[PDB]
RNA sequence: CUUUAAUGUUUGAUGUUCUAACGUUGACCCCUAAUCGGGGUUGCGGACAGUGUCUGGUGGGUAGUUUGACUGGGGCGGUCUCCUCCUAAAGAGUAACGGAGGAGCACGAAGGUUGGCUAAUCCUGGUCGGACAUCAGGAGGUUAGUGCAAUGGCAUAAGCCAGCUUGACUGCGAGCGUGACGGCGCGAGCAGGUGCGAAAGCAGGUCAUAGUGAUCCGGUGGUUCUGAAUGGAAGGGCCAUC
RNA sequence: AAUUCCUUGUCGGGUAAGUUCCGACCUGCACGAAUGGCGUAAUGAUGGCCAGGCUGUCUCCACCCGAGACUCAGUGAAAUUGAACUCGCUGUGAAGAUGCAGUGUACCCGCGGCAAGACGGAAAGACCCCGUGAACCUUUACUAUAGCUUGACACUGAACA
RNA sequence: GUUUAUUAAAAACACAGCACUGUGCAAACACGAAAGUGGACGUAUACGGUGUGACGCCUGCCCGGUGCCGGAAGGUUAAU
RNA sequence: UGUAACGGGGCUAAACCAUGCACCGAAGCUGCGGCAGCGACGCUUAUGCGUUGUUGGGUAGGGGAGCGUUCUGUAAGCCUG
RNA sequence: AGGACCGAACCGACUAAUGUUGAAAAAUUAGCGGAUGACUUGUGGCUGGGGGUGAAAGGCCAAUCAAACCGGGAGAUAGCU
RNA sequence: UUUUGUAUAAUGGGUCAGCGACUUAUAUUCUGUAGCAAGGUUAACCGAAUAGGGGAGCCGAAGGGAAACCGAGUCUUAACU
RNA sequence: CCAUAGGUUAAUGAGGCGAACCGGGGGAACUGAAACAUCUAAGUACCCCGAGGAAAAGAAAUCAACCGAGAUUCCCCCAG
């Protein structure tokens, strides 16, 4: 509905990112969270 | 006429060992952002054709 | 004429 | 030959049913991970050797034999795996 | 294929993979085939000498599978793990 | 550099003039005893017109076709997927254009965890203040609450408040449920790395059950897996995703 | 009203009596001005209505003359047809019976007549529905396309502003 | 006058008359890959198309819509 | 259309209720004879007999086993004025 | 004078009856309309099938017409009988 | 014949005789049977020709993986209890 | 004007028919896709031109893969 999809792509030299929704009206602040990259196997910032 | 194999088929299945075929699970292309990972996860792995579904495959693959 | 007609 | 004019009904839907309700019954032997019961809420409850899924689903953690039981002071209603 | 005009099996899931051309052109040979050579040497022209890969084949590979009891040089065929333990306990000598 | 002249140069447009392409269904001559044609000559027109290729518009003039199904005949009306309840005969399932309602989301907290807390309604007293605000006590005992329908749940709360947080983790997965199938669901445990907690522990989203769309074609990022003589590259594959 | 559903509108005329006709009213379901409005002499195998005359149109048929029909001689078709030793009734029954049950009636076989039935004969229902049938027709359905139209380049050149 | 040869002859079609509109002649338009031909050995008092339908009295308002005609500054826009 | 609402005749039981014992009544069951399928068991494997049990209604449809027709060989054989 | 009038030939086809395995795959009989015209008729010619021709009825184009006939693609296809 | 269901007043057949509908080719899979057997078999063609030659090929004895690749294992994953 | 066009005469050749096969110029639709337009049917049917006992093709500006092959045509494979 209102709610965009947006990539929250690693902090690492990595290509990973998660995939995930934001009501951009609302929260128009930058999502980040410390996730789990696979490729450097540590969590670390995800952003987006 | 030699029969001739539906190219579709062919390119969606493969024969194993003991005569089975192999195919890639359906829903793992797109609106992948909603699907949680576990269920992305096992589709991911390539899987048996079922047995109602044997006939149907062998017929479209004489030369598998 | 026709036969049941319409 | 008059025919009269129908009207519609409003209703016409229902959904999916979902096969819930007792897959092992009392005494029935069970391997861990085993199904016993999918339900809505916990009209049944876990107890020993019994998990409770995210839907409520009670599933075997022992292989056992099933066991319901009513237990505790609201008299719930708890299934277990006697480990056999 | 025809399921009534359902989306029949064949296109209701994805294709996958693409075909090499390499492994058309590469073999497997059995440990029964380096007896039947003839001359003792078994390189890719010798195998091909006696039908036992295709003459369009470029690589080939010595697979444990049967039996060699008889010495037997390899020359220029990849071999596994296995078969070169059978063609070494045989007298064989494996050459890259 | 912002404005702006002059010269040179490269271009484009426009207007005149010209004649030599081209036009002539003007005159005259000849082929010729011919209102065809051709040649000649002379006027007129003239780089226009016209034709070829390419190209935008228009185009029932013409053509090929499509224009759903259910249905107490067909049409008209209504409906088509998903969730909840009843019908449903105390396992599951179960039909009708049977009876009733909802969905096509929301939420970086409304998720995780630790710690704490407990409703509605009424009565009595109390400034403004009332039938109903906030305060105090009592009765009551969930008659409340649950992000949104209904059902089942919920106090050890799943309800309410706060602290710290990203487990809304990645790889897998014994074993089960449910489907003709595609598929969908539940899942302890294992490895890696994390959060909360002194710790036992809990956490792979949310009380649960709707919030959805196969394949094809293609897009974006990653990965040398492939790479049509060879090195590359293009394109393809695989993983993530639209 | 070639238009008015309600509607045989209402009022008047005509008739003993008029859902039609004529005149009028206007409540025009849903007239109306060149897909013309209103009128109009003449004309019409044109539609509606009324009279006189006329009559077998009719009350209500009668008789007669001819051609068939009928009989004899000659010639000699046809549609149809599972097989028939082919009755009524009341029931039954794929739901309207010569054929089933029960019962009634009925000696065998022609000829002239009549059409109630044999769901009689005739044409694989035109209606209706269905088929992912067809045709032809329509259009601001889709996709094309002849034609018409636009510009570029070519045939196509010169000189000067 | 004409018409459904063979179930409709009419109120239908035509009609003189009217109007709109196109057409400057190698006319518009039509048949035709074209040449050419009809239009016409005619030339706007002519020719084609369209609607209306002798005659009489007449023919009102609407250009918002769909067409057509005219415009062409500006916006958009093809090949190149 | 004709009795026409016991199938008819007719019935005062030849109706109804209760009790009882007889009998009729089917392609059911039994008897006698015969055929076939399947299983078991022993003869004994050319798979036959033998014994025993049991089964044999059938559309779509599956399975098994045959008859006959014309033509080729066997056949310059065999039958046939 | 006249798409003038009455009315035969001639051209039509309004009504009724008959006929309806006909005398006839459209007629006959009795009446009926036009009958110097936008008339009628002989002979010959031209127009060709998405084409002609049409005082327009989808009429007519050899007893065939919302796309003639003949041959061919051709054993079109037929989830129907 | 078609049907839930037909004496049906549902279809088809006047009768007889003759003809009239699951084929053929090539691929493929399964069953039976025969040969040979970790092998089996040749096509075209050659050929005094149903022989013999011809092993080009094809199927089989190895799989896993999208693939490189590895191989009685392999893929998955940084790695698998 | 020269000339050229044109005219006349002669010589030589062609013309037309015919089965299939062959090369070329044009070229459908039904149908299949369970509808249909891309696609299919199919460069088939059919029309037209031309030839010969055959036609066509043909002597690498061809393949291949670092080794090599050695014009064209046809058959069996490669391979559904
Ligand atoms: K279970
Ligand atoms: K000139
Ligand atoms: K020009
Ligand atoms: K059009
Ligand atoms: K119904
Ligand atoms: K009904
Ligand atoms: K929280
Ligand atoms: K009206
Ligand atoms: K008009
Ligand atoms: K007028
Ligand atoms: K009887
Ligand atoms: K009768
Ligand atoms: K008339
Ligand atoms: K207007
Ligand atoms: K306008
Ligand atoms: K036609
Ligand atoms: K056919
Ligand atoms: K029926
Ligand atoms: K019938
Ligand atoms: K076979
Ligand atoms: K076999
Ligand atoms: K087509
Ligand atoms: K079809
Ligand atoms: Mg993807
Ligand atoms: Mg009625
Ligand atoms: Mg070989
Ligand atoms: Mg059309
Ligand atoms: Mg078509
Ligand atoms: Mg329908
Ligand atoms: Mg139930
Ligand atoms: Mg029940
Ligand atoms: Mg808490
Ligand atoms: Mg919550
Ligand atoms: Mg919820
Ligand atoms: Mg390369
Ligand atoms: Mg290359
Ligand atoms: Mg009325
Ligand atoms: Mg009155
Ligand atoms: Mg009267
Ligand atoms: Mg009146
Ligand atoms: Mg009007
Ligand atoms: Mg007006
Ligand atoms: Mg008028
Ligand atoms: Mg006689
Ligand atoms: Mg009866
Ligand atoms: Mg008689
Ligand atoms: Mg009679
Ligand atoms: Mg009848
Ligand atoms: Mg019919
Ligand atoms: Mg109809
Ligand atoms: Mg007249
Ligand atoms: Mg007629
Ligand atoms: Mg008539
Ligand atoms: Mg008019
Ligand atoms: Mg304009
Ligand atoms: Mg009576
Ligand atoms: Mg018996
Ligand atoms: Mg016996
Ligand atoms: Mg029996
Ligand atoms: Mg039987
Ligand atoms: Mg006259
Ligand atoms: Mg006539
Ligand atoms: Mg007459
Ligand atoms: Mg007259
Ligand atoms: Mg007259
Ligand atoms: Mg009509
Ligand atoms: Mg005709
Ligand atoms: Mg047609
Ligand atoms: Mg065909
Ligand atoms: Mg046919
Ligand atoms: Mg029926
Ligand atoms: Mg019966
Ligand atoms: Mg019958
Ligand atoms: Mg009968
Ligand atoms: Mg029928
Ligand atoms: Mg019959
Ligand atoms: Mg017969
Ligand atoms: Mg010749
Ligand atoms: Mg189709
Ligand atoms: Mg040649």
């Amino acid at each position: 509905g209102i709610r965009e999809k947006i990539k929250l792509v690693s902090s690492a030299g990595t290509g990973h990112f998660y995939t995930t929704t934001k009501n951009k009206r609302t929260k128009p602040e930058k999502l980040e969270l410390k996730k789990f990259d696979p490729v450097v196997r540590q969590h670390v910032i995800y952003k987006e | 006429p030699k029969i001739k194999t539906v190219r579709g088929a062919a390119k969606r299945f493969k024969k194993t060992g003991k005569g089975g075929f192999k195919h890639k699970h359906a829903n793992l292309r797109h609106i992948l952002t909603k699907k949680a990972t576990k269920r992305k996860r096992h589709l991911r792995p390539k899987a048996m054709v079922s047995k109602g579904d044997l006939g149907l495959v062998i017929a479209c693959l004489p030369y598998a | 004429k026709c036969i049941r007609a319409p | 030959a008059h025919k009269k004019a129908g009207g519609s009904t409003r209703n016409g839907r229902d959904s999916e049913a979902k096969r819930l309700g007792v897959k092992r019954f009392g005494g029935e032997s069970v391997l861990a991970g085993s199904i016993i019961v999918r339900q809505r809420g916990t009209k049944f409850h876990a107890g020993a050797n019994v998990g409770c899924g995210r839907d409520h689903t009670l599933f075997a953690k022992a292989d056992g034999k099933v066991k319901f039981e009513v237990k505790g002071p609201k008299n719930r209603k708890f299934i277990s795996i006697e480990a056999e | 294929g025809f399921e009534g005009g359902q989306m029949p099996l064949y296109r209701r899931l994805p294709k996958f993979g693409f075909t090499s051309r390499k492994a058309a052109i590469t073999a497997e040979i059995r440990l029964s085939d380096l007896a039947k050579v003839e001359g003792g040497v078994v390189d890719l022209n010798t195998l091909k000498a006696a039908n036992i890969i295709g003459i369009q084949i470029e690589f080939a590979k010595v697979i444990l599978a049967g039996e060699v009891t008889t010495p037997v040089t390899v020359r220029g065929l990849r071999v596994t793990k296995g078969a070169r333990a059978a063609i070494e306990a045989a007298g064989g000598k494996i050459e890259e």
